[PDB]
């Protein structure tokens, strides 16, 4: 199964591939909270990144040998063999970029985005976007809105272009 | 060219007086501004859906 | 907690400033990944007593050109920075 | 700036279990054109080792990688297509003689 | 004996990459033997080391019949010769091993081809 989400082709197919063998069974609500504590203890930390950047190891602690990395974390489903596929491909590197891809997933089938202006939007969950973005644009311009634009910086520099 | 000259020269500086004046207005919390930022946005969405 | 996970790897602190891991060697040329604090056309020392130069500093790893045989060097070895840029003698 | 072999397809094959079949002895091709085909798998084939193709078309690997197995066709091919079984004779590129 | 074996990984032409373990991998000029099915075997010359606990060799002679993971052990030096009184007369390879058919060269050392100026 292949969502309609693109999402480049080559870096991201990282993220889609384990997303058609994770969705069943309801085995997508797990793999959220997973996988962001693997990213949460080897960024702000200082202690387990030691094998981030060099190209030593080669199975020595990456692999094979982990028990306090992935069962007294957050991993006891398919959320180990996320990490083994990339330990034998080079792939440790680049953690940012697997855990990113994988929360676009379930936010574009049960979310929406598309920001207008100032901050975010309002991000519905209801069926379409024409009815969601006329009943929350006017919720939204008068709880708040400090404006703090892009409008007004359009319509200057063309009067005096013209001149 | 010397009638075409002055009347290039006073548009041109009539122009950046406008301009000038037009920037300090918003630098002074347009309260007016603000209101019909806003508004503008959900009239737009409205149309197109 | 990622605390206890660098005690049971034994890796000590494993600083890449003044040192660094060779991880490619061949045709007089040394990747060696590591150095942070090496300057541009420095001097360099590798484990078995050849010098080096690295002139291409990359972001990942640095490029050394050796001064001797390819063959003293290999993959894994301990590459020191000697702090200096190529100097020579003069009077 | 990347790499072949593990790519999406191959890549989603190795997180589950990829075994059931033998790899050794035969071997998907997972890519085909201008007389060149790639083969996915033939651990076992060795170096300048004629290949069959499913269709027919015989085959010699000439190129031996890591995750794949480049073989140049001795044909046409317009009939070999990605994902075909390529098996392996056993032997080298021989000739009749006497 | 602890021996380096190593692992056939790629093989297109003469170059041929062997993979070996972390920390025993042979270092440059280093010849590396072969078994094959006759009773010769197969030199192979590491020129190299692409990284990863693999390096690139050279082959010395034809690398048809070669698949991938078939062991590569390591000689831990260069490529010996037979030197001294006993190689006049004898047709040598690049080996160091006799091609004229007249038994083996009975010498008493032996060096390695490559050598500092």
């Amino acid at each position: 199964i292949k969502p309609p989400v693109q999402l480049f082709g080559l870096d991201g197919t990282y993220a889609t591939a384990l997303f058609s063998a994770s969705a069943k069974d309801s085995s997508i609500e797990k793999t959220f909270q997973s996988v962001q504590k693997l990213s949460s203890t080897i960024s702000k930390d200082a202690k387990v990144a030691q094998v981030l950047s060099n190209p030593a190891l080669s199975l020595n602690s990456r692999k094979e040998v982990v028990s306090v990395l992935s069962k007294e974390l957050k991993l006891e489903p398919v959320v180990s063999n996320l990490l083994t596929v990339l330990a034998e491909n080079n792939r440790l590197s680049l953690f940012d970029s697997i855990a990113k891809q994988f929360s676009v997933l379930n936010d574009a089938y049960n979310g929406v985005v598309e920001a207008t202006v100032v901050s975010a939007k309002p991000l519905d969950s209801k069926i379409l976007n024409r009815l969601t973005k006329s009943i929350t644009n006017s919720k939204y311009v008068g709880p708040g809105k400090t404006l703090k634009a892009s409008k007004v910086n359009k319509l200057n520099k063309v009067l005096s272009e013209t001149i | 060219r010397y009638e075409a000259q002055v009347r290039q020269h006073e548009q041109e500086q009539l122009a950046s007086t406008v301009i000038s004046k037009v920037q300090s207005e918003l630098q002074n919390a347009k309260f007016q501004d603000k209101v019909l930022a806003q508004a503008v946005e959900e009239v737009e969405r409205l149309f197109a859906k | 907690s990622i605390l206890e996970s660098k005690i049971r790897g034994v890796s000590d602190e494993a600083n890449l400033d003044e040192t660094g891991r060779v991880l490619s060697v061949g045709d007089g040329i040394a990747r060696v990944f590591g150095l942070n604090n090496c300057q541009a056309e420095e001097l360099v020392e590798f484990a078995s007593g050849v010098k080096g130069m690295a002139l291409n500093l990359e972001p990942g790893q640095v490029g050394i050109v050796l001064f001797g045989s390819d063959r003293e060097v290999k993959e894994g070895e301990i590459v020191k920075r000697t702090g200096k840029i190529v100097d020579v003698p003069i009077g | 700036k990347a790499a072949p072999t593990e790519v999406s397809s191959i890549l989603e094959s190795k997180i589950r279990v990829s075994d059931e079949a033998n790899l050794d002895e035969t071997g998907r091709v997972l890519s085909v054109g201008d007389g060149i085909a790639r083969v996915f798998g033939l651990n076992n084939c060795q170096a300048e080792e004629l290949v069959e193709f499913a269709s027919g078309v015989k085959g010699m690997a000439l190129n031996l990688e890591p995750g794949q197995v480049g073989i140049v066709l001795f044909g046409s091919d317009r009939e070999v297509k990605e994902g075909e079984i390529v098996k392996r004779t056993g032997k080298i590129v021989d000739v009749p003689i006497g | 004996a602890g021996p380096a074996s190593g692992k056939i990984r790629a093989v297109i032409g003469a170059v041929v990459d062997v993979q070996f373990e972390q920390g025993e991998l042979p270092a440059i000029l280093n010849a590396l033997t072969i078994d094959q099915g006759n009773n010769q075997k197969l030199v192979l010359e590491v020129a190299q080391h692409l990284g990863e606990n693999a390096v690139r060799a050279i082959a010395m002679d034809g690398t048809e019949g070669l698949v991938r993971g078939q062991t590569v052990v390591d000689t831990g030096a260069p490529i010996s010769v037979p030197v001294g009184r006993g190689t006049l007369g004898r047709i040598i390879n690049v080996v160091g091993e006799p091609i004229d058919e007249r038994g083996p060269i009975e010498c008493k050392q032996r060096n390695p081809i490559h050598a500092d100026p």
